[PDB]
């Protein structure tokens, strides 16, 4: 146990941490991987969502060789702030946490041809902007872009440990996804550009659709239900004023409350959803039976063929057109 | 007389190296575990989370530590545990947490003369629980923490709970307001990541709802809307304006219930069982105003129909409904 | 942009434009050998006057938005009085109150003897 | 200025802060008292309260002894970081502040006897299990226990450091209470066993009692004009069925909200309140008026003199029974 | 040179001992506050407290910083002030406090050559502030904040107001919606606990609260509901149905109104003038629907008493509204 | 050759006192800067504020840290800049701001050969924004960030933006939900307080609120309810159930639709134009109402007058509501 010590003590000997390894002679090469444990619940309102990983950088210092009786040092984790590390930082994060429950959640590896593994634990908040279009029918790439804050390209390159579709690795139990379901995700690196010079990015897009069941038993049926509540007035005689009027003042309510709730957990966009769309055609349904009803009141007690008329017509005309309606929505959203 | 135990103190941290393990280089220290649970917060749907306040014992022996000619257990200053080596348990399904200090860090640090440390911490915790609503409120859960080592594996590691299945204390006089627990379970195995194997302790407990909430809450206000729209029933087919209220009444306010209801929970796309209840109570209310609607249509030239018609639902409706409830009830209970 | 218009004993400062932007009004006065010394200043909407010493409990000021005012009223004069006078628009976030650099839109001077 | 920083540069020449005084010769023993200047909000849907604490320790230290011109020294908090205190915690505390603003809000004095005086100022949310059969008419004994986390009753023990009655002390303007009354305080000691052996523990309960006021004009009162409105309907004529109908339906829709809206504050307990009685009773007077109503209107045509008696007769029976009620279950629930 | 004023502050330093106040064992050490208020954030009734946000500027003389032979006053970097000795002063009535850290910590020290230290920070507060809300929404209010020294007693330490009533600057800047500041006091005191005697300096305003939001969102939907519920007296007496939807619609919205309005409020257990008002509304509409009740009962064999009845209401009911107005506002205002 | 630059680096730090700014008791050090917003995120009525992610850049030269030897730019481990003098800058509008700092603190450090100091930081800040709601939702804000020096006076340090007119970069690019960014200002001055006179960077923006959330959720359903309340003209006159029903509905619907609106906003004392559109169509319904409860009143006796009012009324109202909405779609556009 004295020989790893003075193995230690020799590594740190003249140790300068300000410093990359290879500095003015070659670009320091970082290889990344990314372990998902679980990818947490994604937030429409903030367009946001949390992840959390094992994120993984290994890389090559020439000064922290060493001989010794084994051939890892799998140390604790305290060495990682006396040697240099990687300056990573996530582009689209928003407010991430370094757990360090019961102690900092982190892990340093040394090999001794001076190979480091350097492995934490994070809790990332990343922005995900979301087209909401075609709300609640709408697929979203959800991007996480990574890279060095201080180092530019000339000095401090990152690379997939692995092939780069195979270094970003989701646990198969690790979902906590509510409203949207993953189907992937695509792997890639790039170059950015910023005032301070060129640096190399590594980018993950995940692939959620959102599922639709919530919004089919809160806000498609309610509507549907209440355009039906209201055609039924079609069947009520032509002295029931006050019921029918009844009917048609219940069901317009109904529709106005409806469409004010639609939106209650989305952000104020200025354009209009697919919901919207469909809210909109039930309201003017609804309002359609009710004016229905007022132009056979006005004709009761002086043309009652022609009311008698209007009202067989529109037994008929409203259903059919709410279902041809329906048809073509549905055909054209789910069919996207 | 602190002066020698003073000397044996400083002796023992002298050639301490907090950067290695105990038995580094050679078979693996082992860590035993006990957990004193005191309260468990907040289990909450909307967040899929639970909260847990615990004292947190780890037991081990460092050899560098023994000391000799004091006939003492000695508990030290917490922050000894500052200058000690101290195993890097973290817990996988962990969102928030923190070790309470005030007044100072709740953290305890005892040593043994042949070196075995125990090492206290007194943590709160929220803790992922993904849970199945689909048979909500009905429901039963099971929610569970992971303590596992994060950089150690398991050649240099193990863990194991100290003293069997008595290890976690605390759990039978838990008191929680929507929930009670059935069971608790210990469970030690490894887990295998791209890195190595690492040992893996897991503490799971079984939560089973309580109904009287929801009874008192959910199902009675249906249930008494529901019974409100037979009173059509017994209302003559002439009075339009009354039982079109009446069914209206009934039919929008059941509606109301549900989406209310749909709104304290997370937007989950299936179906739970409580809106499987309130979806046949709007059955049962827009029937009752269907038939209203039918017998409004032919009480002109066949007002003898109509008034079978009102007779034979007095009886159809409610006998129905309590086979409707009979069929739900034995079905999830 | 705010424009500021000096009328006017009693001098009235009547201000147009983006008074949001500008929520207070201050006084200031320059003798013929001295540099501009503070008066008065006045909040547009909480009506919170502040006042320099040598004018306390003898002059006043007063706020309308009916038509985006500002009244002093002069009373007890003095020889020690006759100064070139200025109305001025300060910054929500343009520092100190007593400082005549702080304010950007200057009225025209008016002369009182 | 220079002999008092030769002073306590003698008092921590060669101590040692990791060692309590008296280590394996006696016990230590800690005075402690409280003294609360704000009894903060009571919280029933976490079933937790609040509170601002002076928390004064008071212990004896033979190594730092001293002689010089001043008998006390009142030192910077700094201070307190170099010897030894005790680690004393808060059983029942969920997430506690101490102070830092503008500085540690801590204070140290040292006698030449060896005294030390320690103080610090803290916040303190603590656990306050509820039982709430009889809300909003209950009362609490909120408990706050303090101990020595580490070290077992062989080796620290705590005592109240006048009487225990007269060791905490509240300030008289110190209540943030809304709803509820600090009637008054019980402190006492005892010992408790865990895994880790003896502990010497403190308690104090504050006694608190809810104020009504706030559910009267909140829940009571609207219950019992809802049922007034319901009892109004007996007096129209039995033409005017309509009337008597959407009388009937709106005072059951809004007992119905009412039942909905009363638990809010609540935690979801799995039994019913004494507001939870009256809102059933209230229900079922609603429910009953309409019946009535149901009845009358069926036996109109074939039996008149029925339903009017039977008018007539409910006109008497539903006030009186809805006062009985009401006299019982005041009665019942103020003189508990 | 930076040499030479580098040596003089190493010189300051040298020997300095932090843990001794300045006159340690002799006559207490004059403190001298200004605060400069940069903003008010909010006013909380339901957590009865108010964040507010400052900067703070402490004076004082140290001997033992006293330098010569540089006729300039040192603006050093913040950080020098983990090397002296400062206050102990504390906020006792506020609940949570930073200073503010980006892009470092904002604070600011400056010496002067006689020894004269200027200390500042800049500081946001949340501050405890009961309120009395028995004149709600008409109410005024006084939120204070308390300045106290917490291990220094008066023997040691004194706090005085620098400037007197000019200590105090920016009440202009503070921009409330729901409040304007009427006045602001300087108050200076000793306040006696079991340790000793202590300074304390105190700063409080007054809020008066505007009443336009309330206006418009509480009193007038409440006045416009009574004036609907008037409209029953000019409808024929025939129509029942029609008379009791609208007193019915009334009376509920009503009492929508107040539980809307309270639910917004701490549940405190007193009644407030909104409370009264709304108090007074709801027994106008409910009197207006019991006059339709008598009409309907009365009028099948009275017809000119009922019509008498609903003549006089017209008249009767705005007049009293009027009445009540006039009282309410009279007193109130 | 690490070597040499550990050595050339070591000597830099030797004797340097961070206590003292560069060219301490000489001329003011100039400092330059330049921000790229990253994003805007969420900007709130009722808070009256703004977050804000930017990469913030101060550039300034210190010829203590000049070095020779070395022809390359130095970025160094951003730990270093604990070890250097760094402007102590701050943001006076801000309500709270953090450096991010995972995985490490989102901190650069940049040496040049000349002496040249880049010190780059990652904020997300809070800040204040007054804002001007009397002509909520047509509304247009001006939303600043006000850059200062907490201790130096213009005597010790003067800031620039570096670039003129470039300095600030990515605003462009920023797309807000409810908002679009016309222009973008960037203004230098000084500022004087009580203890001196200090440098002063602003940056504002100014954002137009688009109508289109608006019209989908507040004035499309205020109209539809109007244009509704006209069916009650078109049904006889002796329906007074039905036409009181009409009337009750709309009045309610106009209520619910204000609460709604409110629920969004702060409470402020003065009346918006969202809010005088809805108190328009409010009149409007109520007089509906009211035109309904007169020709109920007349048409006993006079028949002829009330079929006269109501064909009246199917006209009048339609072109009243179109002129009030003339009238204030163009005084608000
Ligand atoms: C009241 O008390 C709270 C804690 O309860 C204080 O907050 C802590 O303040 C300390 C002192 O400033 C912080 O400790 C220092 O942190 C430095 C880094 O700060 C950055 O990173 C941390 C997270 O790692 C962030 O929290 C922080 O905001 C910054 O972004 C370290 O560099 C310091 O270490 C240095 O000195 C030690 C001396 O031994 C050396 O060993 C180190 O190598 C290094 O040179 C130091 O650790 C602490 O992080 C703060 N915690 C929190 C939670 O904020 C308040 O400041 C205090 N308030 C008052 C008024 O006193
Ligand atoms: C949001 O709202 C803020 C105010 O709250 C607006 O900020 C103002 O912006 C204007 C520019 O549009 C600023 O005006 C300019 O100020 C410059 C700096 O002045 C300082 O230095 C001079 C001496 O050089 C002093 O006299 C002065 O007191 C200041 O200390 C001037 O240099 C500019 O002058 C230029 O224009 C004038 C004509 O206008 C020419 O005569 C000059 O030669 C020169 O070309 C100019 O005056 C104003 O200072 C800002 N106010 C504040 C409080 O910062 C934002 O513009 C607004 N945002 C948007 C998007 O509109
Ligand atoms: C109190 C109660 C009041 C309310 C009323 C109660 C009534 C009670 C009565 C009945 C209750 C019925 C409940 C059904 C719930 C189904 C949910 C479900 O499983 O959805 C499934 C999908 O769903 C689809 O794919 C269907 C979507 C299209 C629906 C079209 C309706 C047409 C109506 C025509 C009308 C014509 C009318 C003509 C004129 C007369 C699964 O959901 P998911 O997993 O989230 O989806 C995955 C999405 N993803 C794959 C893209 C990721
Ligand atoms: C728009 C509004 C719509 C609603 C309607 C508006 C109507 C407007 C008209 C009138 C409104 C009148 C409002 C008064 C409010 C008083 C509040 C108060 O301070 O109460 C105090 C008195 O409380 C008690 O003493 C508790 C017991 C109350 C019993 C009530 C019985 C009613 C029975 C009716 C039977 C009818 C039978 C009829 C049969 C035909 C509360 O005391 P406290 O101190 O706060 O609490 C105790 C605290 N302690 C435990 C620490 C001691
Ligand atoms: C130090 O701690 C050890 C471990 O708990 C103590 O050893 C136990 O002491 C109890 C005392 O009742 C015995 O019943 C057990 O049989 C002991 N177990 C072992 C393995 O020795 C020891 O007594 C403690 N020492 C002191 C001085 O308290
Ligand atoms: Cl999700
Ligand atoms: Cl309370």
């Amino acid at each position: 146990t004295t020989v790893f010590t003075r193995i230690l003590d020799r590594l740190l000997d003249g140790y300068d941490n300000r410093l990359r390894p290879g500095l003015g002679e070659r670009v320091t090469e970082v290889k990344t991987d990314i372990f998902v444990t679980s990818f947490g619940p994604v937030s429409d309102h903030d367009m946001e969502y949390t992840i959390d990983v094992f994120f993984r950088q290994s890389w090559k210092d020439e000064r922290l060789k060493f001989k010794g009786p084994m051939t890892v040092l799998r140390l604790n984790n305290l060495m990682a702030s006396k040697i240099w590390t990687p300056d990573t930082f996530f582009h689209n994060g928003k407010k991430s946490v370094a757990h360090n429950m019961t102690m900092p959640n982190k892990l340093l590896r040394i090999t001794e041809d001076g190979t480091l593994l350097y492995t934490m634990r994070l809790t990332v908040r990343a922005e995900c902007p979301m087209h909401l279009e075609d709300f609640p029918m709408d697929a979203h790439a959800c991007p996480l872009k990574f890279g060095s804050y201080a180092y530019t390209r000339a000095e401090v390159v990152y690379e997939w440990t692995r092939e780069p579709a195979r270094s970003v690795v989701v646990a198969e139990d690790g979902s906590r996804l509510n409203q949207y379901d993953l189907l992937g995700q695509t792997v890639d690196s790039g170059i950015v550009q910023s005032s301070t010079g060129e640096y190399v990015v590594m980018t993950t897009h995940f692939h959620l659709k959102r599922k639709i069941g919530y919004f089919v038993i809160q806000t498609y049926l309610p509507c549907i239900m209440t355009v039906i509540l209201s055609q039924v007035s079609f069947w009520l005689n032509r002295e029931s004023v006050p019921a029918r009027t009844v009917f048609g003042v219940t069901t317009v309510l109904t529709m106005t409350t409806l469409s004010i709730s639609a939106r209650n957990s989305l952000p104020k966009v200025a354009y209009a959803t697919a919901m919207d769309w469909f809210i909109a055609v039930c309201y003017a349904f609804v309002f359609s039976a009710l004016i229905e009803f007022a132009t056979v009141n006005y004709f009761t007690k002086s043309q009652p063929a022609r009311a008698a008329k209007i009202d067989r017509l529109s037994r008929i005309a409203f259903p059919l057109l709410f279902g041809i309606f329906n048809l073509v929505y549905w055909a054209t959203y789910l069919n996207r | 007389n602190m002066s020698f135990v003073k000397e044996t103190v400083d002796k023992l941290l002298k050639g301490y190296d907090i950067r290695l393990r105990p038995d580094f280089g050679g078979p693996p220290v082992c860590v035993g575990m006990n957990i004193d649970i005191a309260s468990i917060d907040m289990v909450s749907e909307v967040n899929m989370d639970y909260t847990l306040t615990m004292y947190f014992q780890q037991y081990w022996r460092d050899k560098r530590l023994a000391y000799s000619g004091i006939p003492l257990n000695l508990t030290l200053d917490n922050r000894v545990a500052d200058q000690l080596w101290v195993p890097d348990t973290y817990f996988l399904n962990d969102k928030k947490s923190f070790v309470h200090g005030v007044t100072v860090k709740n953290r305890m640090i005892r040593l043994h003369p042949d070196g075995t440390v125990l090492y206290g911490l007194r943590i709160t915790t929220t803790a992922a629980c993904m849970m199945d609503l689909r048979r909500y409120p009905l429901d039963e859960q099971n929610c569970t923490l992971e303590i596992e080592s994060y950089g150690y594996t398991t050649d240099d590691i193990e863990f194991y709970w100290r003293g069997g299945d008595k290890a976690v204390t605390g759990v039978e006089r838990i008191e929680l307001p929507q929930f009670s627990i059935v069971e608790h379970r210990l469970v030690s195995r490894n887990v295998v990541f791209a890195t190595g194997a690492y040992p893996r302790l897991s503490l799971s407990f079984r939560l089973k709802r309580n109904i009287g909430y929801f009874i008192l809450q959910t199902y009675m206000p249906s249930i008494l809307i529901t019974i409100l729209s037979w009173v059509s029933f017994w209302i003559n087919y002439d009075a339009s304006a009354a039982r079109v209220a009446l069914g209206i009444t009934t039919v929008l306010t059941m509606t109301t219930i549900n989406t209310h209801l749909r709104e304290t929970l997370p937007k989950i796309p299936y179906v739970k069982a409580i809106d499987m209840y309130l979806m046949g109570c709007f059955v049962f209310v827009f029937l009752a105003l269907l038939e209203y609607a039918f017998v409004n249509y032919i009480f002109f030239s066949q007002p003898a129909r109509a008034a079978a018609i009102d007779r034979w639902s007095r009886i159809v409706f409610p006998f129905t409904f309590s086979l409707f409830n009979l069929v739900y009830w034995l079905y999830y209970v | 942009q705010v424009q500021l218009v000096e009328s006017g004993l009693r001098l009235s400062c009547a201000a147009s434009g983006h008074t949001f932007n500008y929520p207070i009004m201050g006084w200031f006065r320059q003798a013929p050998g001295k540099e501009r010394e503070f008066v008065g200043a006045i909040s547009w909407s909480g009506g919170s006057t502040s006042y320099a010493d040598s004018v306390k409990d003898r002059f006043t000021i007063s706020r309308d938005n009916a038509k985006n005012t500002v009244y002093l009223e002069m009373n007890n004069l003095k020889p020690e009085d006759t100064a070139v006078y200025y109305c001025a628009a300060k910054g929500r976030y343009s520092g100190g109150l007593y400082y005549p650099t702080n304010y950007d839109y200057w009225g025209q001077g008016t002369q009182v003897t």
